[PDB]
């Protein structure tokens, strides 16, 4: 399965099993960290 | 204007009639005794046969012994309308997207898998709905 | 050369398949990949987002900013009765779809996990009270009244500094996923809010309010099925 | 690939040991061989049990779905495509095997044998290029085609597979596509949760539906095409095994029957088929 | 914190009560790297020139007000050394820190959707057509949604929807700040450059659109303010500028 | 690209193959695996279980619970009378079919292995008696006689305590695997049960007592060639 | 394959901790689990999120290009060929799939998925040998064929696929052909810089015509095939994530849209759909 | 693969060093960068020129070769084969490509898009198997055929290809065919040498010729494949580049050419085409 | 033998595929390799040649020798006026097009990098002047004046004995690649060139002369995205 | 990709990856060097 059988990189199958995520980037996007427990507000 | 087929059918009966409505004038009178769609005729007679056959295993698609007085508003307005009733209370409506039955009541999601069952039931409403409803009002505008 | 027998599943175009394909350009120079901040790598991180739900579904109230905003007020009158009523699957229920978590979730047949509905209020700041939202698991009817809502999951919302209480309703649910379309079996449950206190507004405060509910998805969300968005229904050629 | 327990070596015994006499009223099959109620030799017994499980049971694929969907002129109507709602009990001879089984978590195998035939008819004399049909699996709630043309056979995210008639029938591999952790052949459940609404499998385990078109647009005479799926359940966990079905199958979408024989009946008690 | 201050250029942002600043997608702002760049034109980098709040021009929150958007290269072209340089250069890449200040006091109610969506490509009013310019970009006033469907060769200014055909209140996952006057009496959105390339023209494309959106319509008891503006000030930080040539006639 | 021909059993939808094919959905998320308590790996475990035997195909006993129960009764007539004969082969004998090793077996052409037939007594507790119940191997006809009976595999039956003998009848086949389907070759012997003493019951007990036999599989129990059920015929689309 | 995160045990709470209590003012999303909020049980979940990501969601092939091209006679015309500058906009369902995301970085797999049906017809006696079909994709700024039998064909640079009918459906992985680092599914700007001309994504990301024509230079009589060009978009690197579209599709060209409403409508702000 | 060389950061300067002053008198193009005339960042350009290689440029393959030739009855003629003496001159579009470079040593991938279509005739009842079709490359210099059904098909040792209508077009890598070191896509001498006879590079690289026929002997009604050769030029070695060909082609033997403007006319030497 | 799943993509003629093909002739012994001066290896080597740039497109001037030459003269009439003004983009402008850098992109679909523009005086020795030439970014409109030449990127070029300086423009592309074909978006500036100082000639030197244009690549410059040229426009066999 | 499955030379597939240049053949083929800094001519 990962074995390529073409040189282009774009000949390449889909990355299926690259499971990455940053839910920070767009649920956490705050510049100073926003604690669950602590109020977020003052 | 507005086609609108009422639909009609009880459980323990003029088993099941339609009350087909081109505007507020009624144009279409079937019935299941005759078996024809009584005032082209052919492929809407076969449509409401179709219709008659769900109504019937919805009809069996009910657990319950009462009585059961399905009820339907099936049509498009030059945007499909379907909207179905069961005892005179609205209880499930028909999909598009999803193409299938379905609402709150339980019985509504037991007369869609019913329904589902059999074959491409649902796909044969969608042609109903979006495409046979539509072409059916424009013909009849056109003609009348 | 090799001897090769030809397989079922030959000759076909799967749509959910990962197979290699010779490239149109062979050797082609990729323009270089920069830093574009948002690199959004899962569906999931998009549901997990809080995003408005039209919870206010009324006729005319939709297709507008009605829509979204929960009339809560000042009076005697109904505080006994919901502030809202729904139910929770974001996937067929008018109200929790067509939002980041619904629409996301639209996307596939399956879906799992917690989902977050974060309530802020949007009224005058001298405006206080105290608003019950409940989750009710499946296997009984919506709740009718507060006392059958406290009895299922449910939040206390004190209006405030804060005013963005969420309520993050558990997965209760019988099967390790439900269905995103209108199942009856692995159904999830409802929310319904409710006046704990009523909210005692000054003179010079108003006294309709609004709230505004947020569903996002908690790190135990997922989906399992993908499918085709039944909300597009194309009608044809653009 | 463990073979079968070889038979050990008994002898004559008059010992206080009862393999025979036990209490199958315990629930507890008797776990005794031939040695044990039996004087027998030893044979070293090679008899492989690998093509009766369920993985090998299962993997032998049989049909599950037969429709003709029909390709002719532009009166585009729903016998162009073929629907399915995606389920084993469609077809009794995988349905019984599969209701050996309470629950089963697998990976479907889903082999489509299209037949195209034209239709018999008047004007045969049409020389339509090498037909081509698309199966689309549609994931349960996700948009179903209307008509052969409709938007939905646009596959941005449901999967499909676009097969040449000739070739090797088109074999996808469906994963386990199920809310729950197996798949409930039966469900004595109900749809909702106030007992009522539809009753059986059909509730869970609502696995998307499919649709089969030609992508050919058109046909100068009518085509009739036989999709044939055809399902190989793989990677079988089976869990709760039931007996096979008694009474032939009525509906799909319910186990309801026509009460039958418990087995082929017999003149007497005591008829034993045999030479003269 | 409520409070908080951001020096950024010349100006100078002063809060009490404005929530937790967001970065866009959590990526702060910064200049365009050798790694990532596509132009050798050794841009300009103006630190206080360009990169400092610029104050638009004040939009009352009404009652009826559906919402507002403002196209943020654009909105602050011939406003500053930063339009200068928008006119001049024919790329150009910056971070903008958007700072919306609407004041109001303990007695007003309601809250609005403050976010910046990258490409925020509009919709038009009749489908055929396409708006003209004079539609999307601010045109000597920020342009205004429409609480119901609205027709004619304009944008689809419908506040029903997001703008380009999307719901409106999926649009926070986008960078957004709500600005609740119970909580928030300013939002900060720190978008950083958010482009498919690593240099466009800033009066060609347009980088992103802030839309404020009431979610809950402005309700105050009389006797209060009625006139509660809702103020914009942009600092494109890191504010980078290739391809220099003569001015555009913008 | 590297040579390839085309074997023969190329483009070919072969039924029993093990061919690899692109999946539908690529990269999906199953629902994790509990562990579901039941896990049957083979089918010869289902063959495996004690299943109660319709031993009284007799008209209007079958399709009903008078098929599996042996009517064992307190008599002298009809006591040198088989008080059950039938063929030992569980795929084509009326009486050893559609059962669990029965209908088993009728999955698959090619059998093996000993068959347990566990005889339960169902009677009262005072009832005591002896039924002597033998497999008589094929090459002579069905016994016709307890003394015929007893030459071949016979299990003498103690009706007590247990109540629950089983004749574990052995595996005297000429060839490693017999065939499911009516086949005059390597076909099975024949059950027959007799009194070996007539069960006498007290005054309060009752006369006619029953006798549930109950078909499972043993450890040397085995099947081979895998066929579709003669048993459904299905008749049409359901 | 990294699962969702296991649910942590909770027990009674009264502290000065408020999960609930949070600011969504700020543009944060609360980061509450059930566990936070409510007491609930140590749950190892398995729930992986491997088909959720933009490169199995984007994973899943969608027909994006649906055209007519027709063989018949001598008479050549523009109906001999079908053309396509390449757009994920023209079939919307894969278009709301891109444009749930502003940029997306991907090599995109080029299905054609020919049928090929004789257009009904007086007389179809014709016996044609197998169709051959030309997919040319045309690189942005390059000649494009004006006839089915023009120059543009004989493909010196532009890439092309040869495909017989009957086979695999030819798929070809065009390689992140654009001009910047990403594709912009929107783009808020003009195309010139003088804030006027085309309005939209047309204006970037402008990947280069495709035509699809048969090889074989003529038919006895008229066969229409239906390319069905489907989209693979793989080796996601998607940018900017956006709500999914909610208003139907109008054009390819522009976002514009009708006014939907927000979500469907519901008799009132209590209105539960429930079992009775 | 090495990307483009990165711009280096560069400040004012005042200096003697003159980069932008030097002199295209001497033949040398010169080698300065932005930043040696401009003031300019560093960035690290990643703009790879991997598909601007010979290799690549000339991988994209092209139709070199369009005939006809047709299966009809047993009135063998010079119509049922199609001849053409190899050369890349037929077809402009790879023509240019190949003119591009005055001497290029490759293997050449030699690709067979046959299209066979069913002659518009009053009788096209017929239903013929699938064509076979016979591509023979003759060594320059070997017999050539003389008709459909000539011994020369006999390929004893002339290199030949059996490709069925339908399957993946038949492709070849010729190797480098040529007497000498490359193949001169000028050759500004002439073929005798007394300085007469055929002039151009049709005296060199004298590639033998390719002849195309249907394996199948006879239709009952005319069939006419079009053979569309394509030419794939891989592990390209080529020498001495030349300037892309300005006039359009007119004969294939010849470079001759009727009289080209050097570029598109413009009103005046100060018209730029600009928004207003 | 192995079983293969035929994936889409098979049995088509990609035209950018790297697929291995078996040889018409095996074991053929090619000509051996000598070392050819002038291997091209890379199209954009022919690219970064500097090439006479046709900048004077007047009607009648070309398809001559007097498309090439920009005529600079003695003289106080329209010394505020352009020398000459074009379009930067070598793909689609009328003047840098048709040319090796021209040629070479209009190959492509997607091109990148600096241009190289060296401007070659052709005139009298004795010949001396001051020529401005500028590059403007787009945004704004073709310079018209020198002093909004200025402005943007320029050069100014002494006459003398070098008398070949080059405007080397640089890469302030919004996108890392721009449109070869006409594409309003990310296009490229214009070059304009202006009299810095008249060109004074003695009474014997010639009062008109002559500048020829080099177009040529950087070590950045780059393609991308492959074409078939829109020059060549085969009508037919030839 | 790189594996080649015939054992002609000329069979193997494209060398897209080769990415060679030389552009001192043709844009500095003057046989003293030139400098861009140094004045060209004298």
């Amino acid at each position: 399965t990962n074995i390529n059988f073409y040189k282009d990189a774009a000949s390449s199958a889909s990355n299926r099993q690259e499971l990455q995520q940053d839910p920070g980037k767009f649920t956490d996007p705050v510049k100073d960290l926003m604690v669950k427990t602590l109020p977020a507000l003052n | 204007l507005s086609l609108l087929y009422h639909l009609t059918a009880v459980s323990s009966p003029p088993a099941f009639w339609v009350s087909g409505w081109l505007g507020p004038q009624q144009y279409l009178s079937y019935n299941s005794l005759r078996g024809e769609a009584e005032p082209y005729w052919e492929k809407e007679t076969t449509d409401l046969r179709i219709k008659e056959k769900l109504f019937l295993e919805a009809f069996k698609a009910l657990g319950g012994k009462g009585p059961y007085t399905l009820q339907g508003l099936l049509g498009c307005e030059l945007v499909p309308t379907a909207k179905f009733a069961l005892n005179g209370e609205e209880f499930m409506n028909f999909d598009l997207k999803q193409g299938t039955w379905g609402g709150d009541w339980p019985e509504a999601l037991a007369i869609s898998q019913r329904w589902q069952q059999q074959d491409k039931a649902a796909n044969k409403e969608l042609t109903f709905l979006l495409f046979s409803c539509p072409h059916r009002l424009r013909e009849h505008l056109e003609r009348g | 050369g090799v001897p090769v027998l030809n397989t079922p599943g030959s000759t076909q175009f799967l749509t959910s398949d990962d197979f290699q394909s010779p490239s149109a350009m062979p050797q082609f120079d990729e323009t270089p990949e920069m830093h574009i901040p948002g690199e959004v790598r899962n569906l999931m991180e998009m549901a997990e987002v809080d995003s408005v739900v039209p919870v206010n579904n009324i006729t005319g109230k939709t297709k507008s900013m009605e829509a979204y905003q929960i009339a809560v007020g000042t009076g005697n009158t109904d505080k006994t009765k919901p502030i809202f009523s729904f139910q929770m699957d974001p996937g067929y229920s008018s109200v929790l779809k067509r939002t980041l978590l619904g629409e996301m979730l639209n996307y596939y047949a399956h879906w799992s996990g917690s989902v977050k509905l974060t309530f802020l209020f949007c009224g005058s700041a001298m405006a206080t009270g105290k608003l019950l939202i409940s989750y009710s698991p499946p296997g009984a009817s919506v709740p009718s009244s507060r006392k059958d809502a406290m009895l299922g999951t449910h939040i206390i919302w004190d209006i405030g500094l804060q005013s963005s209480c969420v309520l993050c309703v558990p997965w209760i649910s019988q099967s390790h996923y439900r269905m995103v379309q209108q199942d009856p079996y692995t159904s999830a449950g409802y929310i319904t809010c409710w006046y704990q206190t009523n909210i005692v507004v000054p003179p010079g405060a108003p006294t309709s309010c609004d709230v505004l509910c947020f569903a996002s998805a908690c790190n135990d969300f997922s989906v399992r099925l993908l499918r085709d968005t039944p909300f597009m229904a194309q009608p044809g050629k653009l | 690939d463990r073979t079968v327990a070889n038979t050990q070596p008994s002898g004559p015994s008059n010992s206080k040991e009862i393999p025979a006499l036990t209490a199958v009223e315990t629930g507890h099959t008797s776990q005794v061989d031939p040695s044990d109620t039996l004087q027998t030799r030893h044979v070293v017994n090679f008899h492989s049990r690998s093509e009766s499980t369920v993985e090998n049971f299962m993997g032998r694929a049989a049909c599950v779905f037969m429709d003709q969907y029909k390709l002719n002129g532009e009166e585009t109507s729903t016998d162009n495509f073929a629907v399915w709602t995606i389920n084993v009990r469609e077809m009794a001879q995988l349905r019984r095997k599969c209701e050996l089984f309470t629950y089963m978590r697998f990976d479907i195998e889903m082999t489509m044998v299209i037949t195209s035939c034209q239709d018999q008819g008047t004007q045969l004399e049409q020389d339509m290029p090498v037909l081509t049909h698309q199966i689309m699996y549609v994931p349960p709630g996700g948009p179903i085609p209307a008509k052969v043309d409709s938007y939905e056979w646009q596959t941005s995210t449901n999967p499909s597979v676009f097969w040449t008639e000739g070739n090797a029938p088109a074999r996808m591999s469906i994963p386990f596509i199920s809310v729950g952790n197996a798949y409930s052949l039966f469900y004595d459940g109900w749809s909702h949760f106030t007992q009522d609404g539809t009753y059986g499998y059909t509730t869970l385990n609502a696995m998307g539906k499919l649709f089969v078109r030609h992508v050919n647009k058109s046909s100068p005479h009518q085509i009739t095409s036989t999709i044939r799926v055809y399902f190989k359940p793989k990677h079988i966990k089976a869990w709760v095994p039931r007996p096979p079905r008694l009474c032939p199958y009525i509906n799909k979408g319910d186990v309801n029957f026509v009460v039958t024989e418990v087995t082929d009946a017999r003149k007497s008690i005591t008829d034993t088929p045999h030479p003269e | 914190d409520r409070v908080r201050s951001m020096t950024l250029g010349n100006s100078t942002i002063t809060t009490q009560e404005s929530a937790n600043v967001v970065v866009g997608y959590g990526e702060w702002p910064s200049y365009l790297s050798d790694k990532e760049a596509t132009a050798e034109d050794q841009p300009t980098q103006p630190d206080v020139a360009t990169c400092r709040f610029y104050t638009l021009e004040s939009v009352q929150w009404e009652k009826s007000s559906p919402g507002w958007w403002w196209k943020f290269p654009e909105a602050l072209k011939n406003m500053g050394l930063f339009g200068q340089n928008m006119h001049y250069h024919y790329l150009g890449r910056a971070g903008y820190t958007i700072h919306v200040q609407c004041n109001a006091s303990k007695f007003h109610q309601g809250c609005l959707l403050v976010v910046c969506v990258p490409e925020a490509e509009m919709g038009c009013a009749d489908t055929s057509t396409t708006f003209p310019a004079t539609e999307l970009t601010t045109e000597e006033e920020p342009h205004v949604f429409t609480s119901d469907s609205i027709t004619g060769k304009k944008v689809q200014a419908a506040v029903c929807n997001a703008g380009m055909g999307v719901g409106v209140g999926n649009l926070t996952i986008f960078p957004h700040q709500w600005i609740n006057l119970r909580t928030n009496n300013s939002a900060t959105i720190v978008m950083p450059y958010i482009n498919s390339v690593p240099m466009d023209n800033m009066f060609r494309h347009y980088n992103f659109t802030l839309m404020i959106i009431p979610f809950a319509p402005l309700n105050f008891n009389e006797g209060a303010t009625a006139y509660v503006p809702v103020t914009v000030t942009i600092a494109p930080m890191y504010a980078e500028y290739n391809g220099l040539r003569l001015a555009s006639t913008q």
